[PDB]
């Protein structure tokens, strides 16, 4: 029967794939058909996939029954070999024994934290991914066999003007000399998000070889065209940031199409690079796993992460390492009125919505694992000072009841102490950008302040305490009253009452403006956001349903240029 | 490491045994505020520092030392400290500290600096004197006839914000409390309605009550009045007046008069008799304009006393010029009382009275009772005199009009 | 059975459509009352009269009726039956009605007459107008400012009277529940403690803002406000404000203003716009003196009510001569607002302003508004004329002293 | 078998019931002797306190032996009672036991004794042998105080003028006394009772004796009056202390004293209260056997607190609690109940009348007139069952019924009146020194006893007087304030002004005057202030059981 069991998961694993599958293979008809509330909204269900199909089985294992550990994994050990999503199939696994272990007690012969199997670098992949494409029997030729290549389903407009774009484009990163030397191997499948189906490829050059991405659009009354070429790595990286909904790209093997990218995406680690493609849950293990060589290879200990501390959270990190941790106190700030759920509701949200790479992704995390010895005295003192509900003692080891883990990134206030000149108007344009879009992506915000929002290797801009997080179709914006009477100008209790829920887009003033060096410049540019109006407008558009175009690139290189 | 710098000069004051001991050359720190609050704290600076000096011939200075808070700290100690720990240490190990304007958010989820100064500290009574002044322009006939000091309790009156909503499970799920098993057959109107709770706590009524009355005592005023609608609850507020009365008997001891509540308590510094009443706030709104003369101070629920100190003063004219200030187990802060008024930041056209007029309260709690005596002197020379700022002169009749920095010096010509 | 004879002549007031019909030739009730109330209760019927023949030319004339209660009430049907059912049920039916004061009885055990009445029937809304009257004499400067009306509602609010006394372990069974079963924090002191219950319905609440709203519409008012402290008790008292406002967009079609809160209403009576606008409690005291001109009705809750109209005839110098009445679902009732005052009773000194006053609103209630109005010319004249009762000569110089069944004639004579 | 173990397990539980009964009685005269006027009052509280322990006592006796029939026992029980000298408490003991087993449910004559179902000299007579002058000392020396006498040959002077003054000289040679063995003790008296013989009748003789302070004990006066006797004698005041070894024959003996009283009537005075209420019972089970009538709310001014009916033939009412109170008061259900025990307790000064608890009360639906019918429903639900014909209202209580002052008044020309007003004005005064403040003085709360006498009954506001405050209504600041319907000054619970009484007692034109007249000092707080000024201060007031002139003081 052992033996039984692990078929059983091993089972499960490939139907839950399956459907993953075929939730991706949606997508098509959804971009095409237009209907974009299916789009994010299908995107929603594969959170839901996984953890369905792990939901079910344990029931199934349950029924069944009613020491050998090491026999069961040994078994669906012994089956891994042939099976080419082996390290899924382990995920999987690994998932399934917390749920029947409630997250305790995992140990690496119990489970598996750590691969069976040899490296998985190929010999060779059973059906080749990318399409190489090459300039001679024409080049400009050579854009055609590429997009009369793709399978959409539409027509196309201006369709040389789009291709003569991109010659131009190019022409100007390499010259015709290079460019000749150059070619494509472009994927044989897209990269689906949001508005926009992305085409992901190689751009290869005597120099090296380069990412060439195109992302196509689709227009408004249903013409195609492609917004842009980005051949950077910079302007890749951050397409494929981590502050953006998870790529739908049809896999039939997720580990092959990985080793393709990093070359497209030298930065990002692996456990990163499983989340763009949207293996989130795997994504965990591979990145509980990447901290864990952290761990081994640093003297350094646990300490609370900079910036401002939080009234909601609390939240640490190693010094080196490039995500913090984040635990919901026991008891919030007196002025906070919120209670536990609310929170722990918002991050899920968070989870479960568009993020427009505005939004930190994040993961939770269940009685997680911590060495005494790895925690300093300073930090020690503040978790059992404030987290003692949550953390439990074993021993020179912790259990930490509730966390989440996500990137670090320097928090917004600090970034504006250190910055100047040029480079401040480079920030404060963004977090002014960041609103929009959040807001625009019916978000709003809530504290808003700096402390708030946090700053990528590429400058951008995110935002992080999730605290006073609300729909902005859930709040009433007022204008402040103009001042009944002289005396009027000074009370410093306003007259008029205000039901919960009110925002006064004017009031941030105070709070964003207090340094005079930021100050005029958000003046300068960003005017609207404290026109109570403007923020009127915005929850207009949503109300009407709308879903507004985000360009995970600057404005500039958009391809009206 | 702290922006704020000590002066070398000064020494602390010290509370023990309730008595604080307060040294000739004190330090007190203090707090500009956002908005106006460069024009006004710069003059009662001034003024006070003034007073001080001719008062004592100049044997006693006061060491002033600033601390920050909540605009100028984004721009000492970090871009988005706006309420730095320091502060509030400070404070609390220098007993006394004066604060000027501050901006409090209006509605949504956004916290306030002034509670959360009063709430961190436990500043748990709150202290509004009002009184009129010469010349100021009132609605009311005989003002001059109104010197009272109000006290409040922030602690625990109705004014703790426990309510529950309409419709909100717990609402409804708490009726059925009072209704099933506690038995209440009051109640109309049961489905959808709200409920609010309210709670009157002998500590709490007696601490406050011993506030004002060792404050008599103190300055020899002449009355302590508790002020309660008494009559229609007499549980909660009623409670008030039978405990305050209680605390003056047991802890002052009192000697009842003619066996109606009222007593006298003698005054051991100055032998006067102070005189112990209560009186219903219902009534209590008519009196004071009748006869404000026949009460000087004031100890009451944290509700009757917004609604009558803040009352009181538009008969004096005052809430331009009101002060005010919280006060604790371990420390008093005094603060003006006033929004900041962007607009008109640092364009010198405020007129600051209340923050002064704080200062006033701050001295006389130190006991430094004969400096603040000048500066009512001031403020009233200066107003009869017609010589004030803007917001007061637009009102009287051949005023002559003075920017905020010059009247602070007005003040102290006339002192 | 009941001694009372029901006057030939008279017709009964009926309502149907929850609309009075009121006839020419009206029966109203009268209690004479206690004490004083036989000095004054038969003046008003001399003026009342009065102001009715001139005023509809003597087409109209009311069948009085006196139905008994109180000492009299013992006089005639009983030793003991203070209260006969009888009245209440010609109250009822009669549907309008008058009295003059009742001992109010100070002792705690004892039941109260005048509370019994109004309670029984369920009159929920007590509402009172203030208003100025020439040649009074008040403390504010300009008093002539002052025209309000005032509604309160009686039942539904911290005056249900729910409360605890500390330490009664029925209490401390409350916090208990409280504290632990729904866990509040913000009791600061929870020991040697008593609490009390407010609350307030949707039902409660809109049962007289509907009210006020019809009386404005039917007197040609300007506006309507809202006067809650929803900034500091929103879901119980915020919620006065919140219900108002709706009530008017739901029932009465209001328009917004410009997305402030505040609505228009308009008026189907006469086409004019009624406005609907809300002001904090605490704040709005402070408005009244200083913009008096501004507020016209109002509607409130049980708590800030007695405060506000309390507060607001001391302005006016009307303690005197408030008028009250109370209304009720089916059922109305216009009051002497004073005490029994017996020492001066049968000597027919005394003043009858507020009673007569009472009628007004009574006759102003019934659509007799022409007549109504005639008083008010009669009352305010006669003072300037400062030809004035005891009360008042004293008061104001030059004056002339007359007999309280005199002023009824200078009433009338100046009408 | 078991049985005879239960029956005699009773038997045997009223005897001890008795004797201890009897015991603490005979105290009754060191008391008096001495001066435990405190201890006095609580003897006779514990007393009341006596017959239910045992009877509590035994049931449990009988459970713990406790784990058809029932009828064995009332006749192995009920054989007993032939050869006994006091069957019928034992009876009564019997019905108590059986109705505490059974919460007091099923009662049948069957079941226990509703009805009967079946010596010694108490006093000796006297002759003038000698001029009586020698006849009273062998009454007066044979008494069993061990005190001092002053006028011994003095009051006794006094008798004899009283004795005289009622029957012509030729009279007094003639008659003699017959009295009483034993003294019956009550409150701060010992009493005296004789029956007085003559030719023209045989009647009341009663001298009580009284202790004057470190006392040569004397008497205050002599009752030969018929009525007087009755007073003495009358529910409002409190249960004789005498010590009756047999007591049926006491109560026989009394009766040619005592012709009105109803048997059980009699019964309550010797003390024992829990037979009389059996007897009580009975003599309510004949009437309305007697006559066809329906039961009728009982004329008056309606209850907020109290339900009562009654038999338009009968005396007594029966007061039920409704459930729901008036509004405007507030108190505890328990609360009352709280009150009537305390009556029944306290010492009742001739001022308030006694009652008798009542459960399950059964009667059926043929004697309820409709209107009590609806009313009951209406306004006590939760109190009442209904089981076929009959209906049973679960707690309820019995007293005697008398006119209700306010519809006396009404009823009077003056001279009565002046009599009537000043009965009761010291009605409140007695209960006021008795501890006892009447929370509404008002007439429609007190009686109109046979003899014109006036009582307290509504007990729905009774409070100590050692609970509250008296006060002076404050003089007025202002001329403003003469004219204020509400107080301006801080009024607390159980702040109480006398001075406002007037309103209520001096409504009518004709009851004022009088009440200014005879007492001015009701609607002072100084009074009331001296009265429980006292009585913080230990002190009894002695109340007398006739009018005050007939004391020889006079
Ligand atoms: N990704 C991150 N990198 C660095 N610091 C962080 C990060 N996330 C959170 N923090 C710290 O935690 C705080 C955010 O959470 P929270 O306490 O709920 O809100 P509030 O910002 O009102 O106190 C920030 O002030 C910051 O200092
Ligand atoms: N002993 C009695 N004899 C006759 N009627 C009585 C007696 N006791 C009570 N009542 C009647 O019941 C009425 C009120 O009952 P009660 O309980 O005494 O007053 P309340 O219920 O107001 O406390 C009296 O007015 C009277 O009509
Ligand atoms: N507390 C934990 N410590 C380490 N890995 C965990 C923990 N909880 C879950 N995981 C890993 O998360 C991945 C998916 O597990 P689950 O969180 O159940 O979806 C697997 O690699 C698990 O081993
Ligand atoms: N509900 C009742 N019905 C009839 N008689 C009763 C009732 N309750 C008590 N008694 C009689 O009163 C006497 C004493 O009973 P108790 O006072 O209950 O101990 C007994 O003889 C009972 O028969």
């Amino acid at each position: 029967l052992e033996l039984l069991i692990a078929q059983t998961i091993l089972q499960g694993f490939d139907a839950q794939y399956g459907r993953f599958l075929e939730v991706t293979s949606g997508a098509q008809q959804r971009f095409e058909q237009a209907d974009w509330h299916a789009v994010q909204q299908a995107m929603k269900n594969r959170i839901h996939l996984y953890d369905h199909h792990v939901g079910l089985v344990v029931e199934q294992l349950r029924c069944i029954t009613n020491e050998f550990l090491l026999r069961v994994k040994e078994h669906y050990t012994r089956l891994l070999p042939d099976y080419p999503r082996f390290e899924i199939a382990e995920s999987f696994f690994n998932s399934v024994y917390c749920r029947l272990f409630d997250h305790r007690s995992l140990t690496p012969e119990r489970l598996f934290i750590f691969s069976s199997q040899p490296e998985r670098r190929f010999r060779t992949i059973p059906r080749p991914l990318a399409k190489d494409f090459h300039p001679d029997h024409g080049w400009e030729s050579l854009l055609m066999r590429v997009i009369s290549d793709l399978p959409l389903r539409l027509h196309w407009q201006n369709k040389s003007r789009d291709i003569h774009y991109i010659i131009r484009h190019l022409t100007e990163t390499l010259g015709p000399e290079n460019l000749s030397k150059s070619h494509l191997q472009v994927a044989n499948e897209l990269f689906y998000r949001n508005k926009a189906a992305w085409l992901v490829g190689k751009l290869i050059t005597p120099s090296g070889t380069l990412p060439f991405l195109l992302p196509i659009h689709q227009t408004d009354d249903g013409e195609l065209f492609i917004d842009t070429c980005l051949t950077t790595t910079a302007e890749a990286s951050i397409v494929f940031g981590f502050a953006r909904s998870y790529f739908m790209v049809y896999a039939p093997l997720p580990a092959a199409l990985v080793e393709w990218l990093r070359e497209i995406l030298p930065g990002k680690t692996t456990a990163e690079l499983y989340m763009a493609i949207g293996c989130q849950k795997h994504a965990k293990t591979e990145s509980y796993r990447e901290y864990l060589v952290y761990l081994q290879g640093c003297n350094e200990q646990f300490i609370e992460a900079p910036g401002i501390r939080g009234m909601v959270m609390l939240v640490f990190t190693l010094p080196g390492f490039d995500r913090v941790f984040k635990v919901i106190k026991d008891k919030f700030a007196p002025q906070k009125e919120m209670s536990a759920a609310h929170v722990r509701a918002c991050y899920q949200l968070v989870k479960e919505h568009d993020r427009v790479g505005r939004m930190a992704d994040t993961q939770e995390f269940e009685n997680f694992v911590l060495e005494k010895r790895h925690i300093s005295p300073a930090l020690m003192e503040l978790l059992l000072q404030e987290a003692a509900e949550k953390i439990t003692d074993l021993g020179e080891q912790i259990v930490i009841r509730h966390l989440y883990i996500e990137r670090r990134m320097v928090p917004l206030n600090i970034w504006l102490e250190q910055v100047e000149g040029q480079q401040l108007r480079d920030a404060i344009e963004e977090y002014g950008n960041a609103i929009r879009q959040l807001a625009a992506a019916n978000i709003f915000p809530g504290d808003m302040l700096f402390k708030n929002f946090g700053v990528t290797r590429h400058g951008r801009v995110v935002f992080y305490d999730y605290a006073e997080i609300c729909y902005m179709t859930e709040v009433n914006f007022r204008d402040i009253p103009p001042p009944r009477y002289p005396e009027d100008e000074l009370a410093s209790e306003p007259w008029y009452s205000v039901s919960p829920g009110d925002v006064f887009p004017e009031e941030f003033r105070h709070w964003l403006c207090a340094d005079p060096r930021i100050g005029p410049l958000f003046e300068e540019m960003h005017a609207d956001l404290f026109r109570a109006d403007y923020w009127r407008a915005l929850q207009n558009r949503i109300r009407e349903g709308h879903v507004e175009d985000v360009y995970a690139y600057r404005r500039r290189q958009r391809f009206s240029v | 490491e702290s922006k704020v710098v000590v002066p070398a000069q000064g020494k602390k004051i010290t509370l023990q045994n309730g008595k604080l001991n307060v040294p000739e050359n004190p330090i007190i720190p203090y707090i500009e505020g956002d908005g106006i609050g460069v024009d006004v704290t710069p003059a009662m600076l001034k003024v006070v520092d003034a007073a001080v000096e001719k008062a004592y011939k100049g044997e006693r200075k006061i060491s002033w030392m600033e601390i920050y808070t909540g605009e100028k700290s984004t721009q000492v100690y970090g871009q988005d400290v706006w309420l730095p720990a320091e502060t509030l240490d400070l404070i609390r190990e220098y007993r006394v500290a004066i604060k000027g304007p501050l901006t409090t958010p209006v509605g949504g989820g956004i916290r306030s600096l002034n509670v959360a100064l009063r709430q961190e500290l436990d500043l748990y009574i709150c202290l509004r004197p009002v009184r009129y002044y010469q010349g100021t322009p009132s609605p009311v006939k005989h003002p001059e006839l109104t010197d009272m000091v109000i006290f409040r309790e922030n602690s625990e009156d109705i004014y703790a914000g426990i309510e529950w909503k309409a419709d909100s499970a717990d609402a409804e799920k708490v009726i059925k409390f009072l209704r099933e098993e506690m038995g209440v057959k009051k109640i109309r109107f049961p489905e959808h309605c709200g409920i609010g709770i309210k709670p009157c706590s002998e500590e709490g009524t007696k601490r406050l009550v011993r506030a004002a009355i060792e404050y008599a005592i103190a300055n020899d005023r002449d009355s302590v009045t508790l002020v309660h609608k008494g009559n229609i609850m007499k549980f909660t507020e009623g409670a008030f007046k039978d405990w305050g009365y209680q605390l003056a008997r047991e802890e002052f001891g009192g000697e009842l008069i003619d066996g109606g509540p009222w007593l006298k308590v003698k005054n051991p510094n100055t032998g006067k008799e102070i005189v112990i009443k209560d009186v219903i706030a219902d009534a209590f709104l008519q009196q004071i304009l009748l006869r404000p003369a026949e009460y000087d101070v004031i100890a009451c629920m944290n509700l009757n006393g917004d609604y009558i100190s803040d009352a009181l003063a538009a008969q004096v004219g005052g809430i331009g010029i009101a002060p005010g200030a919280n006060i604790g187990d371990e420390c008093a802060l005094f603060e003006a009382t006033h929004g900041t008024a962007p607009k008109y930041a640092g364009q010198d056209k405020v007129n600051p009275g209340s923050i002064i007029l704080s200062a006033e309260m701050m001295l006389r709690h130190m006991g430094w009772t004969e400096a603040a005596d000048l500066i009512v002197k001031g403020m009233e020379g200066a107003i009869n005199a017609k010589t004030v700022t803007y917001d007061f002169e637009r009102l009287m009749d051949g005023a002559k009009l003075l920017k905020c920095s010059e009247f602070g010096d007005a003040i102290i010509e006339n002192m």
